[PDB]
RNA sequence: UGUCCCAACGUUGGGCCCGGUGAACUGUACAUUCCAGUGCGGAGUCUGGAGACACCCAGGGGGAAGCGAAGACCCUAUGGA
RNA sequence: AGGGAAACGUGAUUCAACCUGGGGCCCAUGAAAAGACGAGCAUAGUGUCCGUACCGAGAACCGACACAGGUGUCCAUGGCGGCGAAAGCCAAGGCCUGUCGGGAGCAACCAACGUUAGGGAAUUCGGCAAGUUAGUCCCGUACCUUCGGAAGAAGGGAUGCC
RNA sequence: GUCGGGUGAGAACCCCGACGGCCUAAUGGAUAAGGGUUCCUCAGCACUGCUGAUCAGCUGAGGGUUAGCCGGUCCUAAGUC
RNA sequence: GUGGAAGUCUGUUAGAGUUGGUGUCCUACAAUACCCUCUCGUGAUCUAUGUGUAGGGGUGAAAGGCCCAUCGAGUCCGGCA
RNA sequence: UAUGCCAGCUGGUGGAUUGCUCGGCUCAGGCGCUGAUGAAGGACGUGCCAAGCUGCGAUAAGCCAUGGGGAGCC
């Protein structure tokens, strides 16, 4: 059984999305859908996911951009891992 | 420092579409010679460049009055229009 | 120092062609440190980076010519290049003439000057190309 | 062109294989990536 | 127009592609038949005795 | 009407000299040749004479029956199509 | 709302796009299907999956090459010009990379090309090559003809500017 | 192209300014196929680049492609299985 | 006068093609290229993509033309030393 | 004595030769079927750093049991 979340995608562009747009970026299993990415993220960090955009990368993986609700704080979440 | 009149008739030896270029060379050689300095030490102020290229790359003025100064420890020249 | 990247950002921030952006010669060092677009806007305000003006062709010489020609000059045989029918489309000219003649006849009729039957006789003659112009038609109407 | 998801995975793999033999493998084996490919000089499959 | 160099410029059609079955770039995407392993043509694998010397 | 009589002058890019880059063709050997002869009768190399101090630059190509291609002609093969 | 340093216009002509009609042609007749309309409105929820960079060519494609070749589409309404989507010149935009330079009034010779007195095809298999003519308007136009044509026949005159 | 200047151990050809030019159905803008990371950044010049190179489509290391409404996906065409 | 037909004319519009120079090139920029001249350009027109026809078989307004630089019988491997 | 000829000397270039063998070649004996309980093959993954090979399969150079083995191993 493959997992949905592989690991946080941490790059300059990721941090900006984290500080300025309350978004977290993840490397995820390319078989995962936007919905499966949302669910998994909520269950792993106990947050509320608002929107998920995906992209199949030229690294053979799938990258997900997960925006959290205004109730949660990306900066603080990512900072505990 | 002195005012000199440089003849550029020898640029006619080079193909017409490139006279401006040869002019700028003759000017450097003339000053280097008449001020007893190396060509490498002669600095042409852009004013002179613009004067020679005024009518494009093929139409050079037949002469040009230039004001040049000579000095420094290594020996160099600074020239410009007048 | 190599500022070609800065030129690209400047062209975008100033919304102009790269060939029109101007970088102050005495500030290559500062422009060279400009990494972000924000760094570029900053230098723009400082005036270290500006946009050269674009030109537009003057139409003065054209306007004088237009006047001479609207006045009927500068169109002698030696100035024509196209065939006569190319200088003025003949069917197009006929449309102009025939419509003008029919409008004239139509006004004379509603006005009472012409009876529907005199109007018909003239209208059909116009359609047969009987009159060179409106004046020519009027001159005919006057018997 | 338009690449499918699979085509894309293969292209990615090829890109990854196009890296160098890690420096430590040099020391360890005490002294080349024979499969080094260039986008221009070479031609990939498909 | 020469059959050589000038006619080579018109070649931008994709025909043979990586085959799902054998991995060779021999699956003709227009015929949907692999020229190397026979995929799309036969369940059995493409094979011939002439692929080797007669007595070997 | 420079095709010609009959060729001239000029223009641009090469050519020539300098920095840098830097191949290929071809090579049995020897080789400064020329006039005659001889020879499988079409010789830089054999014979007799003549000429010939070495090396280098530029040139137009007389010769090397020049280089390139196991003659596309012709014939022959108990050959092919 | 946005955008602009600022002003943050008003009318007109000619009018690509797009809309809608009329006419003509065929021994030629110019797809199909899914779908949509027909068949109202509020609020809410859902809208997953794949592609998305960049080149697109005198260096990113094919041609062994960073090859003067080959390679589809749309920008066909930028200004002068003129019949014009022609030439030539110029904007917007792009470029100095159809990427080795330096030097000799820079010879011979070669590639492209300009000008040649008098003669004027004598040259050559042959006017090959080069040249002559040229746009537009007016006059005028033969043999022959399948009556369409030949015809821009030919020949003659005019041409700017104010 | 030229004159100044910038960077650098090093500059004809990497960058700035000026002056001088080239392209107008293209030498400009958007793209199809095809290529496949060639895109962007930093650091480099042994390799590649018709000379040089501090530059680059080159080398090293990172980064970059986000869609209910743009394509695909749906329909059927010649025709194929 | 109107009308606007045409395998109609002119036309480097786009686009297609190629008469002559027996020009340039001919270890090329190029295993068919370059320049000028020249021909077609509303149609038996040109063009993109998709699709079909396969080797004694196709396809051919017929040149033995064309079927991936290969054709009076493709290419590959095998028969085969 | 320049350009240069012949032979050698020192140093290159080159990789012959001699020596060496983790690979071949051939013979002999033994053995001999796999797959819908999804094979053989391929693709893509999988390592702290990992491009190639080998292994392995999201439990990814490996997990468990029994026996062997042994103070080393990755
Ligand atoms: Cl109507
Ligand atoms: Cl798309
Ligand atoms: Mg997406
Ligand atoms: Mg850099
Ligand atoms: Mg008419
Ligand atoms: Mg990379
Ligand atoms: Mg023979
Ligand atoms: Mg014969
Ligand atoms: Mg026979
Ligand atoms: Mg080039
Ligand atoms: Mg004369
Ligand atoms: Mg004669
Ligand atoms: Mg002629
Ligand atoms: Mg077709
Ligand atoms: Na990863
Ligand atoms: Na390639
Ligand atoms: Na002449
Ligand atoms: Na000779
Ligand atoms: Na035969
Ligand atoms: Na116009
Ligand atoms: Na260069
Ligand atoms: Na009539
Ligand atoms: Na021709
Ligand atoms: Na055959
Ligand atoms: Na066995
Ligand atoms: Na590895
Ligand atoms: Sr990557
Ligand atoms: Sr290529
Ligand atoms: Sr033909
Ligand atoms: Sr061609
Ligand atoms: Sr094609
Ligand atoms: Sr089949
Ligand atoms: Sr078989
Ligand atoms: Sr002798
Ligand atoms: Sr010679
Ligand atoms: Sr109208
Ligand atoms: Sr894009
Ligand atoms: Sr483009
Ligand atoms: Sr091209
Ligand atoms: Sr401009
Ligand atoms: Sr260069
Ligand atoms: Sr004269
Ligand atoms: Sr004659
Ligand atoms: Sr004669
Ligand atoms: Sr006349
Ligand atoms: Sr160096
Ligand atoms: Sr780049
Ligand atoms: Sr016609
Ligand atoms: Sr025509
Ligand atoms: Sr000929
Ligand atoms: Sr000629
Ligand atoms: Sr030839
Ligand atoms: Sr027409
Ligand atoms: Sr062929
Ligand atoms: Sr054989």
């Amino acid at each position: 059984s493959w997992d949905v979340i592989k690991h946080p995608h941490v790059t300059e562009k990721a941090m900006n999305d984290m500080d300025f747009q309350n978004k977290l970026q993840f490397a995820v299993d390319d078989r995962a859908s936007k919905g499966e990415v949302a669910d998994a993220v909520e269950e792993q960090y106990d947050v509320t996911v608002e929107q998920v955009n995906t992209q199949n990368t030229m690294d053979g993986e799938k990258k997900a951009v997960v925006r959290l609700s205004e109730d949660d704080d990306a900066q603080e979440v990512a900072s505990r891992i | 420092e002195r005012v000199v009149t440089i003849p550029l008739r020898d640029a006619r030896a080079e193909p017409n579409h490139k006279r401006a270029d040869k002019a700028m060379i003759l000017i450097r050689e003339h000053l280097a010679k008449h001020f007893s300095v190396d060509e490498d030490a002669v600095r042409l102020d852009p004013s002179i460049n613009e004067a020679a290229w005024a009518r494009g790359r093929a139409n050079t003025p037949s002469k040009i009055r230039v004001r040049a100064a000579r000095f420094e420890e290594e020996g160099e020249a600074i020239v410009e229009a007048e | 120092t190599d500022l070609s990247a800065q030129k690209r950002l400047a062209a975008d921030v100033l919304d102009v062609g790269k060939n029109r952006v101007w970088f102050n010669p005495e500030r290559q060092g500062d422009i060279a440190d400009a990494i972000t677009r924000e760094d570029v806007r900053e230098l723009v305000d400082e005036g270290a980076i500006q946009a050269k003006d674009k030109k537009g062709n003057s139409r003065g010489r054209a306007r004088e010519r237009q006047k001479k020609r609207a006045y009927g000059h500068q169109k002698g045989a030696g100035s024509r290049k196209g065939k006569a029918g190319a200088r003025q489309n003949s069917k197009e000219d006929w449309e102009s003439r025939i419509r003008a003649q029919r409008t004239k006849l139509r006004e004379l009729r509603d006005e009472g000057t012409l009876s529907s039957s005199q109007y018909r006789d003239l209208y059909d003659k116009a359609g047969g190309g009987e009159f060179d112009s409106v004046a020519d038609l009027e001159r005919y109407i006057d018997a | 062109g338009k690449k499918s998801k699979a085509t894309k995975k293969r292209l990615a793999k090829l890109d990854n294989q196009n890296s160098r033999v890690p420096a430590w493998v040099m020391l360890k084996t005490d002294r080349r990536n024979h499969k080094r490919r260039h986008w221009r000089r070479n031609d990939t499959d498909e | 127009t020469g059959a050589g160099t000038p006619s080579q410029g018109k070649k931008n059609t994709t025909t043979h592609t990586k085959c799902r079955r054998c991995g060779e770039k021999s699956y003709h995407t227009k015929k949907k038949v692999c020229s190397s392993c026979g995929f799309g043509k036969s369940a059995k694998r493409r094979d011939y005795e002439w692929q080797s010397k007669a007595g070997e």
